[PDB]
């Protein structure tokens, strides 16, 4: 199947730059144009940038003209994007994308990676237990920065009445976020209920159990 | 560049109904070579979009036929025949007709489904939060519909004010419901000099507020 997965994705001061990968799988990468959309946060789709299977044929939205850079390595099949002089706007999720030969533009994409431009450092989360018919548990995952944070309960083993909520800015600019799942009250006490929690922007891993 | 304005820009709609959004561009999109490439796509919270509809009115392989697109010229049209509860999502009109390839503002599609109360469990502050000198109560409202809800945090009976923050999921894809996070936050100390902590839920689904508390 098609596989496209992007990198590269982090915390950047302005003015600074960025490099993002996309490493492809799946189909002949060399007969293929390739894209680039972004998605800022909580804002719509945005076309970035796209480049033809050879002959190096580029081109981008005014928005980024100039300070953004398209490249790939056919023998490797993956493509690239130089971003430089970035800036706040350019804040968001940067996904890699192929179309059809019947004319489509984005029928593939990879999972997105996050690129925030921001003047501040990154900050990993607290994580603290919330301890428990059916019984109501999880984990509250507090001040970090920037978006985003994974919670998977078990090692991706428990995900039926699972809720991680969107994360909240508290006043400290941070942000903060609870993760709950339900499960029969007859189960405390006789599986174990694990919390794993990831923060790839400060590398962050933490796994709490939590217990009644 | 070509405007693409999509209407309306949010709705609601009932499992098993006919929804229809509509794209108008700025300007003409039909390619140099004849073709109009008009796409739709569909966003959930958190993942890629997904390809559904290309060149105005082609089904993307593998997507449900209830999906279809039609249109010409600046007007076109994006529709679902019967809306089943995973189709929560915003959808998105695309044109690649004209540099920049451009999309629409995006509509967001929640599904009306009947009301429903939530279950309302409380959680006190972790042993361990304890000793880093803040305390952190919670209150969940687990699967509730519609989205409006009230919470009101209650310390040895004493109505709360500015020391708590909520948050809520995105529509269920399966059950058509949402859940909500309430979280107050005191000091070690001030969290330490009361016992009864509470939240009071109110709701349409409850004929009266629901309240769960805790002893510290
Ligand atoms: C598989 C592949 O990459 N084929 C390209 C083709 O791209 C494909 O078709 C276009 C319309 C688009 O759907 C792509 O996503 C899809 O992969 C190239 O077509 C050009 O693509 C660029 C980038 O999107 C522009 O859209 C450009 O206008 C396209 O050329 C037009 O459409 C072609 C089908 C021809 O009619 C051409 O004369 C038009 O100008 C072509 C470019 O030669 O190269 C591969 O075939």
């Amino acid at each position: 199947e098609v596989q496209l997965v992007e990198s590269g994705g982090g915390v950047v001061q302005p003015g600074r730059s960025l490099r993002l990968s996309c490493s492809t799988s799946g189909f002949t990468f060399s007969d293929y144009y390739m894209y680039w959309v972004r998605q800022a946060p909580g804002k719509g789709l945005e076309w970035v940038a796209y480049m033809s299977n050879v002959g190096a044929i580029t081109d981008y939205p005014d928005t980024v003209k100039g300070r953004f850079t398209i490249s790939r390595d056919n023998s490797k099949n993956t493509l690239f994007l130089q971003m430089d002089s970035l800036r706040p706007e350019d804040t968001g999720v940067y996904f890699c994308a192929r179309g059809t030969r019947d004319g489509s533009w984005f029928a593939y994409w990879g999972q997105g990676t996050p690129v925030t431009v921001s003047s501040a450092s990154t900050k990993g989360p607290s994580v603290f237990p919330l301890a428990p018919g059916t019984a109501a548990l999880g984990c509250l995952v507090k001040d970090y920065f920037p978006q985003p944070v994974t919670v998977s309960w078990n090692s991706g083993a428990l995900t039926s009445g699972v809720h991680t909520f969107p994360a909240v800015l508290q006043s400290s600019g941070l942000y903060s976020l609870s993760s709950v799942v339900t499960v029969p009250s007859s189960s405390l006490g006789t599986q174990t209920y694990i919390c794993n929690v990831n923060h790839k922007p400060s590398n962050t891993k933490v796994d709490k159990k939590v217990e009644p | 560049d070509i405007q693409m304005t999509q209407s309306p820009s949010s709705l609601s709609a009932s499992v098993g109904d006919r929804v229809t959004i509509t794209c108008r561009s700025s300007q003409r999109i039909v390619h140099s070579n004849g073709n109009t490439y008009l796409e739709w796509y569909q966003q959930t919270p958190g993942k890629a979009p997904k390809l559904l509809i290309y060149k105005v009115s082609n089904r993307f392989s593998g997507v449900p036929s209830r999906f279809s697109g039609s249109g010409s010229g600046t007007d076109f049209t994006f529709t679902i025949s019967s809306l089943q509860p995973e189709d929560i999502a915003t959808y998105y009109c695309f044109q690649g007709s004209h540099v920049p390839f451009t999309f629409g503002q995006g509509t967001k599609l929640q599904i009306t489904r009947t009301v429903a109360a939530p279950s309302v469990f409380i959680f006190p502050p972790s042993d361990e939060q304890l000793k880093s000198g803040t305390a952190s109560v919670v209150c969940l409202l687990n699967n509730f519909y519609p989205r409006e809800a009230k919470v009101q945090w209650k310390v040895d009976n004493a109505l709360q004010s500015g020391n708590s923050q909520e948050s809520v999921t995105e529509q269920d894809s399966k059950d058509s419901t949402y859940s909500l996070s309430s979280t107050l936050t005191l000091s070690k100390a001030d969290y330490e000099k009361h016992k009864v902590y509470a939240c009071e839920v109110t709701h349409q689904g409850l004929s009266s507020p629901v309240t769960k508390s805790f002893n510290r």
